[PDB]
């Protein structure tokens, strides 16, 4: 029992925010630190603004674009490294490693003097980019543990059987891998939804995304509009990881 | 008939080499077993026939065919794999299928001789099942039949029953000797057990270091052997020293073993004040009365322990000199004139004919 | 096949993370310009400026705040991650991912939604007043305590699951070994545990420190401006104030602790291994 | 009177493993647990040592319950069968571990360690972790961390099943010698049958978590209980046979398999009772061709002659389709050797050497 109960503490801890900021968009006042009625207003509000609506769009289109090149490229290297056995694998391994294990600031302004060195607009391409780049590692590393619990030697039977190296991927592999594809792209997606620090960096001011455009309202003040945002972003992101599972399936 | 010939075959991995120069041909319709300690190469050559590795030099024939360089996927050789290498997600017909079906197949002929295969390993009701719902007895016949669908001119299996128990590997032993002479084609078996080469064998070929030690029948094995090592290996030998004094005629020569004289079976030539070597097997030698003996002379020595082993009784047998020497017979307890004491002097004794003589 | 896959991750990386990072740390070497940024004169101005009083004690702050945020996680998650491990299997998998659907919400609005349940007059003061364990309101907002806690909030599963893996590698028979020869559960964790699962403390630390150094919008909300962290110096100077060279300087103190952190993590695994 | 186990009963998954179980071991004596796998061996070494608790019944270590005792505070260490060897420690430390884990003055810690080492003759390799040790030398590791802290019965988990043959042979004696050396009492776990015959002083022979037999390896192997036994330790024939009168209070006569012989009874038996008669496989002669008035008792067909190396099994067919598996020695140079193959041919034995069961 004592046990249990120290697991729903920090459970408790983390979900008490999201709870608040759901109840507060109900709520009437605009400070929401009191309660003071139900009120349906602030969905209404929201339905006609349009930069608030826009920035959501950029950055669920930006989420699902990162995603899926990352879960590709990522897949594609995680085989490599499985498959065949070569003098270089571990450097590879410790390369990844430094990349996950950096910090978030450095990598930033790196990106930022790349590329204003190289005369590259910010906006879609970069802010692109920076998410594959800060995705990649995460997707080989999930999806090498869920390989690696397989015996390798299925590969040299099928080569005595007759087969081609395509269809060794494209009958064995790739249907043993396939759990391990769905979750990284929603670990990425997640990853991609998140992020604060990269994209304040990395941006300009054709492509607005959700983080700063409630950065400038902080300087304001945030309305329970913002509220009423990200209620329906939990749903809408709800769905897309129940379907990605039945695909898989 | 040759069916695979190798000639000159060398390979060297990290600065090792593996296979110094080998040798060797391989008839048609035998059951052919490689035998060794561990470390000898015998995986090497079996995956080079196979095609999984590439030799550095020689030549390679099948059916009269250079087939050195062509890739393992078009040669005519199955392999049954130690870890069974089964594909977890397919059942056991689409495991069964694979092979047909990547050979371009027509889908008419899949379905009957799928099922011939799996019913010649009596398997033929747990079609529709998956590997992680069989046990190992199951999922190695199911890899057998995965090998033998394809109509192979060789199978080579690579320590097939070595996870399993003991009665359920005798069993096993004797079908697998059985379905060779079914079928009709040569089987290379790679294993580290002496008992099972000698079992379900026409043909040993002992391994030592990457060389070839000996070749010939099990009995030519066991009963022959051509060197020291040969003989210690499979089974269990007692070394003797011995010197030549005289021949009395061309089969039968007067020599000391151990500080006694005895008359030995020799066929080659020899020479006074040469040094050989008398091997007896511990089932060959008696252990009689020197009170009464009035027979002829033996070795003279004691008794110290007396090991009851279940069906055999292993005595050690200390000589004058200080060498070990261990006997081996049936236990019969309701025998009333059955041996008993220790530390007694007793005489040593073999029927005439029965050692072997080796050279040094 | 095999050389399209190799050469195309190996170039993004070497494109994108390493050769960047090079010209980061070149570049705190050069000399201000005001409209061409980075000027070609080689001056050691830059590092001896982070001597300063001034721009020492914001440094010394950060590490401080770190460093318990990072203790915090330790002392939280290695019970939680232990606990994990003594369930059944089937419902693990459905336990670790409740613990990334907060993540769907902006990290930007989970602050501000915290900021408000941690006011003065807000929830969690009027409910302790209700009940009765305090007496008097508690005001926590503006002080390093806020920053600690935020900052564990949002960090926290990242130090678990690196826990989680190691717990779960553990070896039975060797548990079992200890308590045969006479060992209390204490002395099992300290002898044996804590040694076979000592690379993934350091991981965990490394996801947890160095990003808990760099997450400037947990000090604007929640800190003020006497707290403050290295993210906060290093944005002004690359964005309001354009004195690029002095923010690669102040970038070098967070990669030369990643080095030495780093080297333990080796350090620790050739020994386990 | 070591261990003594009344009524322990034990259920994991809901089935049950262990109905129930009665058990002494004495003192100074090897005892070796031998069945087939999955048997509940496991389970009572596990239940001896501390590290499960039972659903009933008692447990007693010189006369003093231990039933609910952790496995900190029993006199009872266990040898794994995978080596345990913490890899973080050498192997001096590996065996100085439980002495220094039970407050002991730190005087006496590398003496008593140095001795163990030295026992299992590994003096010299004091400095080294395991993972720069083969097989054996981490097996003997494991026997001196077990053997150090003088207990009061050591448990030995199917210890030499992982190494080859010929080191197998060589520790099964090693472990002999060690345990009339110490003087305590050792429990061994094994599947196979000929160590259990030559290393034990006292079998249990257990089946679905039952005794069923408990003797001196040569009762075992001599005069099994049940048709179960016989079969499982080395191969049997099995006779069918019935009653017809009794000669004598020894030899009762019978028809077996259609032809009448003598054979030996040592319990009351009524005429139509049907018996068995066992009779190993070496203790059988095909003889030569049947010999009127000199050889009778069974006829058969040799049909298979198989060449194991040292000895020969011929299956033979008698008249009624029933195989026989005959043994013997294999000698070659021998002028009067029979290669016959399926010719009329005798069975007989020595009018006693077999077992009868009711
Ligand atoms: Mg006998
Ligand atoms: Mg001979
Ligand atoms: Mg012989
Ligand atoms: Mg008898």
């Amino acid at each position: 029992l004592l046990r249990g109960g120290f697991m729903t503490a920090i459970y408790a801890y983390l979900y008490i925010p999201i709870i608040i900021l759901i109840v507060n968009s109900f709520n009437s006042s605009r400070f929401g630190i009191n309660w003071q009625g139900f009120t349906t207003k602030w969905y209404s509000l929201l339905m006609n603004n349009d930069s608030l609506l826009q920035a959501a769009q950029h950055s669920l289109t930006m989420a699902v674009f990162s995603a899926t090149f990352a879960t590709l490229i990522g897949s594609l290297t995680a085989v490599a490294l499985y498959r065949y056995r070569f003098r270089g694998k571990p450097f590879v391994s410790g390369m990844l490693f430094v990349v996950m294990m950096s910090p978030d600031i450095v990598m930033a302004i790196s990106l930022l003097v790349l590329f204003m060195l190289l005369g590259i607009q910010l906006g879609f391409w970069s802010l692109l980019f920076s998410h594959i780049t800060f995705c990649l590692p995460f997707v080989v590393v999930t999806v090498y543990s869920r390989l690696k619990g397989f015996d390798v030697r299925m590969l040299e039977a099928a080569k005595d059987l007759g087969a081609s190296e395509f269809t060794i991927l494209r009958k064995i592999i790739l249907p043993l891998a396939m759990p391990a594809v769905a979750a990284g792209w929603v670990l990425s997606f997640t990853l991609s939804m998140d992020d604060v620090v990269v994209s304040s960096f990395v941006t300009g001011p054709s492509y607005e995304i959700l983080p700063l455009k409630i950065y400038s309202m902080v300087k304001v003040g945030v309305s329970p509009e913002v509220n009423a945002l990200a209620t329906i972003l939990l749903v809408l992101s709800l769905v897309m990881v129940i379907a990605s599972q039945l695909i898989a399936r | 008939s040759p069916l695979v010939q190798l000639a000159g075959i060398r390979k060297c991995f990290d600065g090792k080499e593996v296979i110094p120069q080998l040798d060797l041909t391989i008839n048609n319709g035998e059951f052919l077993t490689l035998l060794g300690p561990s470390g000898c190469g015998k995986t090497t050559v079996l995956r080079l026939i196979a095609g999984l590795e590439t030799v550095d030099s020689g030549r390679i024939m099948l059916d009269n065919e250079d087939i050195t360089h062509v890739p393992a996927e078009n040669r005519y050789v199955n392999t049954v794999f130690q870890s069974y290498a089964l594909f977890p997600h397919m059942t056991v017909f689409e495991n069964v299928a694979f092979g047909l079906r990547m050979q371009k197949t027509p889908a008419a002929e899949i379905t009957p001789r799928v099922m011939e295969a799996l019913r010649m390993v009596q398997l033929e009701t747990f079609a529709q099942r998956k590997p992680h719902q069989l046990s190992g007895g199951q999922q190695q016949r199911v890899a057998i039949a995965r090998a033998v669908v394809n109509k192979p001119r060789l199978l080579l299996l690579d320590q097939s029953l070595s996870a399993l128990d003991y009665k359920l590997r005798k069993q096993m032993q004797n079908e697998l000797k059985a379905l060779q002479r079914k079928l009709g084609i040569t089987f290379v078996f790679v294993t580290h057990d002496q008992e099972e080469a000698l079992t379900m064998s026409d043909r040993i070929v002992v391994m030592r270091d990457g060389r070839i030690e000996q070749d010939g029948t099990p009995r030519e094995i066991y009963e022959e052997p051509k060197n020291l090592f040969v003989a210690g290996f499979i089974g269990e030998i007692n070394m003797f020293n011995a010197t030549v004094i005289e021949r009395l005629d061309e089969q039968r020569v007067r020599a000391n073993v151990e500080g006694r004289e005895c008359n030995i079976y020799v066929n080659f030539a020899v020479e006074p004040g040469q040094k050989l070597h008398v091997l007896l097997r511990p089932e060959d030698l008696r252990v009689e009365e020197i009170n009464d003996d009035n027979h002829a002379e033996g070795l003279i020595g004691y008794v110290r322990e007396r090991n009851y082993k279940g069906m055999t009784l292993e005595s050690v047998v200390e000589l004058e000199n200080g060498k070990m020497v261990m006997v081996s017979e049936f236990f019969n307890e309701d025998d009333p004139d059955f041996d008993h004491s220790l530390d007694q002097k007793m005489a040593i004794n073999w029927v005439e004919s029965w050692e072997v003589v080796l050279a040094d | 096949f095999q050389n399209v896959v190799i050469v195309t991750i190996v170039g993004w990386l070497v494109l994108f993370v390493f050769l960047p990072n090079l010209m980061i740390i070149g570049t705190s070497f050069l000399t201000r310009d005001d409209a061409s940024f980075v000027k070609m004169v080689f001056t050691l101005d830059n590092y001896t400026r982070l001597l300063d009083p001034l721009y020492f004690e914001v440094l010394l702050h950060s590490l401080n705040m770190a460093l318990i945020a990072t203790l915090a996680c330790l002392v939280l998650g290695y019970p939680f991650a232990w606990f994990l491990a003594k369930l059944p299997h089937k419902v693990r998998p459905l336990l670790l991912f409740l613990l990334i659907v907060p993540f769907w919400t902006n990290s930007l609005i989970r602050i501000y939604g915290l900021k408000i349940f941690l006011s003065t007059k807000g929830y969690l003061n009027e409910f302790l007043l209700w009940l009765g364990v305090i007496d008097t309101p508690i005001r926590i907002m503006f002080t390093p305590s806020a920053v600690i806690i935020g900052l564990v909030y949002i960090l926290l599963p990242f130090m678990v699951m690196p826990l989680y893996s190691s717990i779960e590698k553990l070896d039975k028979p060797l548990l079992e070994a200890a308590r045969d020869l006479g060992a209390s559960k204490l002395q099992t964790f300290i002898r044996i545990i804590i040694p076979l699962t000592m690379p993934g403390i350091i991981a965990g630390c490394l996801l947890v420190m160095l990003p808990a150094m760099g997450l400037f919008y947990v000090s604007d909300l929640m800190g003020g401006a006497k707290n403050l962290l290295i993210g906060n110096v290093i944005k002004v100077q690359f964005l309001n104030i354009r004195d690029w060279p002095f923010g690669a300087a102040t970038s070098i103190t967070l990669t030369i602790v990643m080095g030495l952190m780093l080297l333990v993590y080796w350090r620790a695994s050739r020994l386990l291994n």
